């Protein structure tokens, strides 16, 4: 539910 | 035969993101350099892994109507097709990317990393599969984007806004098919039975992973 690296890599730049 | 102008720019925007991709030469010198033991190929191909995921999200991002999805689906697809968009790009990488040498190097790490030969089996047994069919870069660029974009993952929200996506990309495919292989009518289908093969390993996956104990916490975070 966290998946905080995919969340980082999505709302990156 | 031909797109339509609306489908050469949704192909056009696909085959941009998708020629894009490269794996680093770092990877590539480490399968020529690094010593031939379980330790040292386990952690090539945890270093493939963790960049394929980094270029895995790269190209979702620019996938058309992509960022126009609720954003927790977004997270919901990337991580429903990380595993199948790996084993598809790596694939290509083993078939196509890297040198005839480089490739029996890779698979030489591969059958010597500590992995099981139940799982190491159906790998190369689909690689030989795919590269049976002599896919264009259109065809894997459309393939992975219809992996990603599949609205049956779970703990989607909104799945027609999913399948709005899905159907035109699909519909390219199959005229790309039609077009370039006139000759060979059950070319789609073929295309179509990677795409079963490919969930396969969402089951060989998962399992591979309990008997570790090998263990890269980042990835593991990834798949389950």
């Amino acid at each position: 539910k966290d998946h905080q690296l995919l969340r980082y890599l999505l709302d990156k730049d | 035969m031909e797109l339509t102008p609306d489908q050469q720019t949704l192909l056009h925007f696909i085959m941009d993101s998708y020629n894009k991709q490269r794996m680093p030469q770092e990877i590539t010198n480490k399968i020529l350099k690094e010593a031939f033991s379980a330790e040292e190929n386990f952690l090539i191909l945890t270093e493939m892994a963790t960049n394929h995921v980094q270029v895995l999200v790269e190209f979702t991002k620019k996938l058309p109507g992509f960022q126009t999805l609720d954003h927790e689906d977004q997270i919901a697809l990337l991580k429903g097709s990380a595993v199948e968009a790996m084993f598809l790009r790596s694939a290509e990488i083993f078939n196509k990317k890297l040198p005839s040498g480089h490739s029996d190097l890779l698979e030489a790490r591969i059958r010597n990393s500590g992995i099981s030969d139940e799982y190491i089996t159906p790998m190369f047994s689909f690689y030989k599969s795919i590269g049976e069919l002599k896919m264009t870069q259109e065809e894997y660029a459309l393939l992975t984007a219809i992996v990603i974009l599949s609205p049956d993952r779970q703990y989607i929200k909104d799945r027609e806004a999913v399948e709005k996506l899905q159907e035109p990309l699909l519909d390219v495919l199959q005229k790309l098919c039609k077009i370039h292989q006139p000759e060979n009518p059950q070319h789609f289908a073929c295309l179509l039975g990677r795409l079963t093969e490919l969930r396969t390993f969402n089951h060989h996956h998962a399992e591979m992973l309990m008997s570790w104990r090998k263990f890269t916490p980042l990835l593991c975070e990834i798949w389950d």
